[PDB]
RNA sequence: AUUGCCGCGAAGCUACCAUCCGCUGGAUUAUGGCUGAACGCCUCUAAGUCAGAAUCCAUGCUAGAACGCGGUGAUUUCUUUGCUCCACACAAUAUAGAUGGAUACGAAUAAGGCGUCCUUGUGGCGUCGCUGAACCAUAGCAGGCUAGCAACGGUGCACUUGGCGGAAAGGCCUUGGGUGCUUGCUGGCGAAUUGCAAUGUCAUUUUGCGUGGGGAUAAAUCAUUUGUAUACGACUUAGA
RNA sequence: AAGCGUUCAUAGCGACAUUGCUUUUUGAUUCUUCGAUGUCGGCUCUUCCUAUCAUACCGAAGCAGAAUUCGGUAAGCGUUGGAUUGUUCACCCACUAAUAGGGAACGUGAGCUGGGUUUAGACCGUCGUGAGACAGGUUAGUUUUACCCUACUGAUGAAU
RNA sequence: AAGCGUGUUACCUAUACUCUACCGUCAGGGUUGAUAUGAUGCCCUGACGAGUAGGCAGGCGUGGAGGUCAGUGACGAAGCCUAGACCGUAAGGUCGGGUCGAACGGCCUCUAGUGCAGAUCUUGGUGGUAGUAGCAAAUAUUCAAAUGAGAACUUUGAAG
RNA sequence: ACUAAUCGAACCAUCUAGUAGCUGGUUCCUGCCGAAGUUUCCCUCAGGAUAGCAGAAGCUCGUAUCAGUUUUAUGAGGUA
RNA sequence: CGUGAAAUUGUUGAAAGGGAAGGGCAUUUGAUCAGACAGGCCAGCAUCAGUUUUGGUGGCA
């Protein structure tokens, strides 16, 4: 129902999240995906590193600059998966892909915006317990992504400011809840309770 | 008509790299510019407001020559002449159909606005 | 079928494309890692390549057949007058790379650096930095605010310096402006150092010292369009070869039905950015000193300049770096000398070098005299009128 | 004498025929190990884990996306009165698609949130979830005019106080009073005929044009010139 | 796995059998091309494969050392100079860390060359009455076009 | 599991199946003392519709011929142009507008040198290529004046 | 080899539109029907004749004669 | 030098344009165009008919 939907990419399975977003984009919903570096791929880190190396070796033989581009960043690995689920050579596919933004970490202005999850694509729900899985940050670093440290540092800074905001919100939520509980057992509250509210 | 022309810095002002200095064409055009100017102030037109409103080049019939080729072959060796014409000009200085609902809405807006 | 005789490939595939560099000033693509413990120092220095000459020195290298025995070594002289600090830039870290947050300039800029911002200086109103210099008006509050922003942010701090090209025998008149990373101390110390050094000159002896291994970053000499024989080093085809022999005979197999990017083909040779490394500084000479070309074993009161001047360059009136061997680029070319990216302890490095003699005979011919007085002594008097 | 021939011959070009220079970190393979079950023993393997190849990825080096980006300088009147910002007035232009609100901890999931207390912990106790089926908002000619009661709250709008925010900050939090509304409650008046429905028009983009209110007063290219450049373009210099 | 290996099947081998892989051999086919896809070899030059000759790190040995041999990861990096032959192939000399094997229209002829096959001249031998024949020998015997598109190498450049 | 085996349902969509309409084809019928004059007509009923080579049928178009429309036309025939209009499944037909200048149609019949995208088709015309390849053998031109609209190139002088 | 850019029999014209089992092309629309590459013979094997498959014209009659089917009864066969 | 087609070309106008272009079905947008008031256009509801699709519920074996 939101005009823009911000998905926290942490602990999601890359391909099941990719299909979800591809359907959302084609159906006209603007999507921003944050914390791309925290995306998961099912399977061992070695298996997924071997798969990327197999992807790396395919290039236009006579000119490597006109070939399959191998983007290293986690948000681009997600974007590549989401392409191929979107008919990206069409105008409709271009307009769908223009409804999507994928970021490492959470930059502004999405720091102070609600992040949702896709339970349909969450590893904690989908993947069998004990199954080995990969984190897209360490995969990306192992294949040449340079900015894991700066992303981690900026995310620690954001988490500190966010925890402080949450402490203030929790204090106000406490006060609000106390005032609403006190207002209960009044006449207006009892009439409200008879109506499911 | 510029395939395999050389490149010059004098094409810069026109947003191009391929520009030439066709002296024979320029002489013919400026001859016609002179004539049309003579015609304009013969008609009584003002000089300072004149601008080239129309200039048109057409292929005239070709003049045929021959060029001799290896192994006793003859090829055409043709001129590509021009018809040129130009004009210089002085620079010069709904009922709406509305339905009943639309008319009523317009009336309603007029009685609740001032 | 298979090649039938193995041979290494002609040319290096990592120095591609062999195209003209985007600027005559080669750009420093990596600065030395920053030790916050050491004091604030420049990481590079700007100089102009002057020429080359020979030296004689004793060789301190045990186990060699030439240990403690003299050797003759070619050296490259770079004319390095002091550079003027005229700006500071703060670089924040980003998941997309380093980003310059803001740039703070000095209140006064010289004409040689103001020229660098013009293409048509003689016709211009010379308006550059006129409104910026009014931000120093009352107390420089805006300047101090921008500097404070660099203190707060800016994980990397690079200082803007320009050469004093007017102190060179070059017709250019227009200074070269470059970003030099500033290593040492906190970010705040780097900003304080840069602010303290605005309008100030920094000498080359405060950045480099003798025996230090340094790197040369310069654009190579240009040669225009070159055929594959000399551009790539391929074999000359036999003498009986119809339709030319300075070529590659086969530019590809039938499939792939394309010419490979790795086939040697004619095109631009030279004028490439190059970063050559591990060049040992043999001398850090001062221009305000006769006997630049003198050593402790010579005592001939002569400067570094050859008789008749450095060919196509002129005389060395400024400070200079004498560096072993050859560096990329030609005479008059702006060169950036950068400190070593790594600590080298190869025992070719760390070798203290003591020059016995520096050649200053003419390089405009087969020069046989070091000084005009030595020429007078050998020749005797001549007929040239007094 | 088509460079007449011979010796030398600077400059330029140039030679493993000359000289200089050619970086150091991580992760791995094979393999060898640790801890260790399965299988009361054993076991490099299953879960964990160490070392480790001319391997791989970085550092470094080359190019720099001609539809990736950032910072900074100066930005044309005494020149058919130009440029720029703001405000309001009309025109035109379009819309990958407003139609109450994108409503901010972090981390785990064989665990957590919230609240409470203490001996401030990997604590005691209580409580919750089993979906946002939520919370917030939400009544009034697309929301009018007007009278009061109760409270001193809510919310809008500008003016304003301070603080924080650089990842792409361009937003968040506040202070003070002022000017509105308030459906927290009780009233009085108006609506009609768009005719039994017709999006029945309420949004946000761009560019003009006019008016009135601030603000600033350049360069680039060609031509000439250099040769660190060069097939030509291009490059790199100079010129009141 | 019967045997060889001093004893000992499997260090290294391995009979009798038997299961496969490969498409650089040659056969088999005749699907594409006969209003023509230039034909052997060499030269040049790039890249690919690994069934690894060398170099790295290793496991095993009938591995004391040295030298070797079998095996793993591994194609990152190299893999030569010559006499004779048109040779592919081969063989010898020699250097070497090594002189591994192959592909790419049996890579590569508008890139060359043209020694070979395979036009017409000519000689020989055998064969044929003869004209003539010979995957038998010998000698001589025109190697054409790019300015188009793409690709490649370099070089400009509108629009912000 | 969005993998493998298996089981259950829901659901998606063919020019196929069911129903309806319209077209055509085939078949079987109806209809004359006004069939309320179209009997190769009109109407009823049912079924059917792929198609190279090929067969047949009904039509469309072109040059000329007999007849008719006492047809059209200098107040504009024919021809040509026309992202203007209408009819026909279609071959095609008709109309408007522009250009134009002297003839031409409808219908019933007769007749044929009667319909083109191809034939390395014939003749003629024209492109892209392309302002491209090129205009480089024979040693070599230069200054001034005169002429002239215009002089590297003509003339004269000087010179090499 | 040469005999006018022509030679293992020149050139010009005619016979001559020489013959071709072979190559190429063979010009409007719609409707209905709709194949064969198999039999025999042939100096036959890139071709023909022949039969077959196909269309067209119908005719004699008007639900028969039938039938790429089964059942019942009765034969035959020498493959698994 | 009657008419004066096509190929090809100039100018003007419109439009589209990330390694062709052209085509089919459908619709949006723009431009352009015919006819009719003696019913022409587009719809809404009700009661039916034909063919279907999806619910609720009753009675029996
Ligand atoms: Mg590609
Ligand atoms: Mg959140
Ligand atoms: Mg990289
Ligand atoms: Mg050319
Ligand atoms: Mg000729
Ligand atoms: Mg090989
Ligand atoms: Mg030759
Ligand atoms: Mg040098
Ligand atoms: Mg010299
Ligand atoms: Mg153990
Ligand atoms: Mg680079
Ligand atoms: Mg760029
Ligand atoms: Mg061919
Ligand atoms: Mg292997
Ligand atoms: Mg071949
Ligand atoms: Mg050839
Ligand atoms: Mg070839
Ligand atoms: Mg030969
Ligand atoms: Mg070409
Ligand atoms: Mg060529
Ligand atoms: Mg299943
Ligand atoms: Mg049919
Ligand atoms: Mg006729
Ligand atoms: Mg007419
Ligand atoms: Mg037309
Ligand atoms: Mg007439
Ligand atoms: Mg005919
Ligand atoms: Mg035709
Ligand atoms: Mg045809
Ligand atoms: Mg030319
Ligand atoms: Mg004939
Ligand atoms: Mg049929
Ligand atoms: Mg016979
Ligand atoms: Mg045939
Ligand atoms: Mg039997
Ligand atoms: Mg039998
Ligand atoms: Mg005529
Ligand atoms: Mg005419
Ligand atoms: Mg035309
Ligand atoms: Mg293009
Ligand atoms: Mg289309
Ligand atoms: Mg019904």
């Amino acid at each position: 129902v939101e005009p823009v939907v911000v998905i926290d990419g942490k602990g999601h399975l890359v391909g099941r999240l990719a299909s979800v977003v591809a359907k959302q984009l084609l159906n006209g919903q603007k999507i921003v995906v944050v914390r791309a570096e925290e995306l998961n791929i099912s399977g061992e880190f070695f298996r997924n590193k071997l798969k990327y190396h197999d992807f790396l070796r395919k290039a236009t033989a006579f000119n490597k600059t006109r070939g399959p581009f191998h983007f290293r960043a986690p948000s681009r690995i997600f974007y590549k998966a989401l392409r191929g689920m979107v008919s990206h050579k069409t105008a409709r596919g271009k307009a769908a892909l223009e409804r999507l933004k994928v970021f490492e970490g959470i930059p502004p202005p999405y720091d102070k915006k609600k992040r949702v999850v896709v339970p349909q694509a969450l590893r904690v729900l989908r993947l069998k317990p004990g199954r080995k899985y990969t984190t897209l940050g360490k995969l990306s670093t192992s294949v040449g992504w340079k900015y894991e440290d700066v992303v981690a540092k900026l995310e620690a800074k954001r988490k500190v400011s966010s925890a402080e905001y949450y402490a203030k919100k929790r204090a106000f939520t406490k006060k609000v809840a106390s005032a609403n509980a006190t207002a209960a057992e009044s006449d207006v509250a009892k009439q409200l309770a008879a109506l499911g509210y | 008509f510029n395939s395999s022309i050389g490149r010059t810095a004098q094409g810069k002002e026109f947003g191009v790299t391929k520009a030439r200095w066709p002296a024979k064409s320029v002489k013919f055009v400026q001859g016609l510019l002179q004539n049309a100017a003579a015609n304009a102030e013969a008609k009584g037109l003002d000089a300072t407001k004149l601008y080239v409103s129309h200039i048109q080049v057409n292929q005239a019939p070709k003049q045929r020559r021959r060029t001799y080729r290896a192994h006793g072959r003859i090829n055409k060796y043709e001129s590509s002449p021009s018809h040129i014409e130009l004009v210089v000009t002085e620079k010069e200085e709904k009922v709406v159909r509305l339905t009943s609902r639309q008319r009523g809405r317009i009336a309603a807006q007029k009685r609740i606005a001032a | 079928s298979h090649r039938k005789y193995e041979a290494p490939r002609h040319g290096h595939l990592g120095f591609l494309p062999r195209k003209r560099a985007a600027s005559i000033r080669a750009r420093v693509k990596a600065f030395p890692k920053d030790d916050r413990s050491k004091p604030v120092a420049l990481t590079s220095f700007l100089g102009y390549k002057a020429g080359m000459t020979t030296i004689v020195r004793d060789l301190d290298r045990p186990g060699s057949k030439f240990h403690k025995r003299e050797v003759v070594e070619a050296v490259t002289v770079v004319d390095t007058p002091p550079v003027v600090v005229v700006g500071v830039v703060g670089y924040v870290e980003t998941p997309r790379g380093l980003r310059s947050l803001t740039t703070v300039w000095a209140e006064h800029l010289s004409d040689e650096v103001k020229r660098r911002f013009y293409k048509n200086w003689y016709k211009s109103k010379k308006k550059a930095f006129t409104k910026y210099s009014a931000k120093y008006a009352q107390d420089g509050a805006g300047i101090e605010r921008e500097l404070a922003r660099i203190k707060k942010y800016a994980s990397v701090v690079r200082v803007l310096v320009h050469t004093q090209i007017r102190k060179t025998p070059l017709a250019q008149k227009k200074a070269h402006l470059a970003e030099i990373q500033l290593n040492g101390g906190s970010i705040s110390e780097k900003v304080d150092w840069a602010r303290e050094h605005f309008e100030k000159t920094v000498a080359v002896d405060s950045v480099f010292e003798q025996n230090e291994m340094i790197d040369a970053i310069a654009v190579t000499k240009g040669h225009g369009f070159e055929g594959v024989t000399h551009r790539w080093g391929t074999k000359k085809l036999p003498r009986k070869t119809h339709r030319g022999l300075r070529k590659v005979a086969c530019i590809g197999a039938w499939h792939p039905a394309h010419v490979m990017w790795s086939v040697a083909r004619a095109g631009q040779r030279g004028y490439h950015s190059r970063t050559s490394i591990n060049h040992k500084i043999y001398r850090v000479g001062k221009g305000d000193d006769e006997a630049n070309g003198a050593t402790s074993f010579d005592r001939t009161k002569k400067t570094i300049t050859p008789m008749g001047g450095f060919v196509h360059y002129g005389e060395i009136k400024n400070d200079f770096i004498m560096v072993k061997g050859c560096i990329p680029g030609n005479r008059k070319r702006i060169v950036t000398l950068r400190k070593s990216l790594y600590t080298n302890t190869s025992r070719k490095a760390l070798e203290e070098v003591s020059l016995k003699w520096i050649d200053t005979a003419s390089k405009f011919g087969k020069g046989r005299f070091q000084t005009p007085a030595e020429k007078h002594a050998f020749m005797g008097t001549l007929k040239k009128d007094l």
